């Protein structure tokens, strides 16, 4: 939804960039409209292009790019940008400092955050199995191929 | 000839072990090819031990471990060397000695093979090539073994004749050609009663 | 009235706002209006229809909570989506879906 | 490692067993002052678990200085211990299993083991196979408790207390 994806900042920055393209104000994007701010951008292309880039975000067919195509233009170059990276986020909630190795008391800190606790002996039990090198230390390329600690 | 160059002697096939953890020693009387270890009852005569699936030698001659392939394991022999052959089918593994020394592959794993399945079972077997000559000892006399005592003794292992009172019957590939019905399942040929 | 509405920003950034208005409401009430009338026989005025039928499904998708509230009235929807077939575009069963 | 090969037994007991009885009695004073902690749970207790765990890391750099030694010196000499019965061997047998059963029980030993071989990049696999290379021959590569060297010389020297005991102590040996 638009609300996941944008925030108040986001939207209103977003009509911003819709009234720059709507000079004339109506609510809708025509292809002069679109040209005129490519020419300005230094490109010059064709109205052959020009209708095929309208096209492939109107959803509607009437020809023009109003608001509420514009938005749901942005709402999904947003969301599109992270498609599998939601494990990198997750390797830095345990990982405080920020080097590439989950350490005990790192682990300890995370898990002491969550509301189950530990005895400070199992925490020595999921990391031995998560870390496959026996360092002591789960790095990146351990937590991806295996998530326990 | 291609089959007058290597000849397979192994147990007879009532002597298959499907259980337990048994001994037995090679001496290496020359130095050239020869491999010794486990093979299944159904091993075929005129394939290299160790390249298939129905045996697990080891071959002195280079220091290689033959199962289905062949991969560097241990040393190479020398002349009056002995190897212990030691399986331990309670943890489905084998494990070569050389004068009572453990041979290792290129890590630190002590076993030469590990997971094995028993399925039919194992019998002691070696294969000598041209010219060469071996003692294989199944440890009917606990005494003859020379180093038993050393490696294999107090890990429980024990002789693979340890009570038996006749030698223990050994069948040997013979390189004499047989005329023999064509297998109903033979990969390339195939015969059609009309 | 609705491109104007769609046009708003406080449309987008005030989900709660326009649901406490009843906007959703108002606009449900309005297009059934017009499919009551002609139920069988032929439905005029398409364009607001199709109008009407495009702003909830925009309306759906700034929040879930926008999109419960068009879920209270699916039967509501369904009941009236058996004539909206002869119009082409957005109809009352796109916005059920 | 290197000249340990061509030692003589007199070794066994002229050096070897004096310097591994220092290790063991060592080893479990510090396990006598790391149980002394917990009988009396404290807030205190954390200042003086530290000191104890300074005690089992200097601890274990001293089993790595003198196990890589004991280990090959083993390897050379198990067959003749094997072949004639030594009173010696016997006592060294359980200097390194009381060192091995402290090592085991204690839970900070491990962890300082573990700490000094990953921090000091202790190999703890060339001190195994050194002699399979001598003689011309990826899972725990950091550290592994198989590898570890507090257990490989008891495992070496396991057989030479499995000698001792007669096979009809078996029996007595699973009711133990
Ligand atoms: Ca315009
Ligand atoms: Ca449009
Ligand atoms: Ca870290
Ligand atoms: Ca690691």
């Amino acid at each position: 939804h638009m609300a996941d994806q944008l925030t108040e900042e986001q939207i209103a920055e977003f009509k911003e960039a819709f009234s720059l393209f709507d000079k004339d104000g109506d609510g809708t994007i025509t292809t002069k409209e679109l040209g005129t701010v490519m020419r300005s951008l230094g490109q010059n292309p064709t109205e052959a292009e020009l209708q095929d880039m309208i096209n492939e975000v109107d959803a509607d067919g009437n020809g023009t790019i109003d608001f509420p195509e514009f938005l749901t233009m942005m709402a999904r170059k947003m969301k599109d940008t992270d498609s599998e990276e939601e494990i990198r986020e997750a390797f830095r909630v345990f990982d405080k400092d920020g080097n590439g190795y989950i350490s005990a008391a790192e682990l300890r800190h995370v898990m002491t955050n969550l509301g189950e606790k530990l005895t400070d002996e199992e925490v020595d039990e999921m990391i031995r199995e998560a870390d496959i090198d026996g360092d002591g230390q789960v790095n990146y390329e351990e937590f991806v191929q295996m998530m326990t600690a | 000839s291609r089959w007058d160059r290597v000849r397979i002697f192994r147990a007879e096939k009532s002597y298959t072990v499907q259980s337990g953890r048994w001994y037995f020693e090679f001496e290496a009387v020359t130095t050239g090819e020869m491999r010794v270890g486990w093979a299944r009852p159904e091993l075929r005569p005129d394939v290299e031990l160790g390249a298939d699936e129905l045996a697990y030698v080891f071959n002195g001659h280079r220091g290689q471990r033959w199962h289905l392939g062949s991969e560097p394991f241990g040393r190479p022999w020398q002349s009056g060397d002995v190897v212990g052959c030691m399986i331990d089918l309670t943890e489905n593994t084998i494990i070569f000695t050389l004068n009572g020394e453990v041979l290792m592959s290129d890590s630190g794993s002590e076993t030469a093979f590990r997971e094995i399945e028993i399925g039919d079972g194992f019998l002691p077997v070696c294969s000598l090539g041209p010219g060469q000559v071996g003692h294989l000892n199944l440890g009917q006399d606990v005494s003859s073994l020379r180093f038993f005592a050393i490696c294999g003794l107090q890990e429980g292992f024990e002789p693979f004749a340890i009570n038996m009172q006749r030698p223990v019957t050994t069948w040997f590939s013979k390189s004499l050609p047989q005329f023999e019905p064509v297998p109903p399942e033979h990969p390339h040929y195939e015969v059609a009663r009309m | 009235s609705i491109g104007n509405i769609m046009n708003n920003k406080v449309f987008y950034q005030h989900p709660n706002l326009m649901r406490a208005l009843g906007m959703h409401e108002t606009v449900m009430e309005v297009m059934v209006n017009v499919l009551g009338g002609g139920e069988t026989k032929e439905i005029r005025f398409p364009k607001m229809v199709t109008s009407c039928c495009r702003f909830l499904c925009y309306f759906c998708r700034i929040s879930r909570q926008n999109q419960r509230s068009m879920f209270d009235h699916l039967s509501y929807l369904l009941e009236n989506s058996g004539i909206g077939l002869g119009m082409q575009g957005s109809t009352p069963l796109d916005v059920a879906a | 490692q290197p000249i340990v090969s061509r030692a003589r037994p007199e070794l066994l007991h002229s050096h070897f067993i004096p310097t591994i009885g220092r290790l063991r009695k060592r080893a479990g004073k510090v396990v006598a002052e790391e149980e002394q902690l917990r009988l009396e749970a404290k807030a205190e207790a954390e200042e003086g678990e530290l000191l104890v765990r300074d005690e089992f890391s200097v601890l274990c750099r001293d089993l790595y200085a003198l196990y890589p030694l004991l280990i090959r010196y083993v390897d050379n000499n198990r067959a003749h211990w094997l072949t004639e019965p030594n009173a010696n061997a016997e006592e060294l047998f359980r200097m390194v299993g009381e060192i091995f059963i402290y090592w085991s029980k204690s839970h900070n030993f491990k962890r300082e083991e573990q700490n000094f071989v990953v921090q000091n990049e202790i190999n703890n696999m060339s001190f195994l196979t050194a002699d399979s290379k001598s003689k011309m021959a990826r899972r725990g590569d950091r550290y592994s408790v198989q590898t570890s060297l507090i257990v490989a010389t008891l495992k070496k020297m396991l057989p030479i207390g499995l000698n001792m005991c007669a096979p009809t102590d078996q029996d007595l040996i699973m009711l133990a």
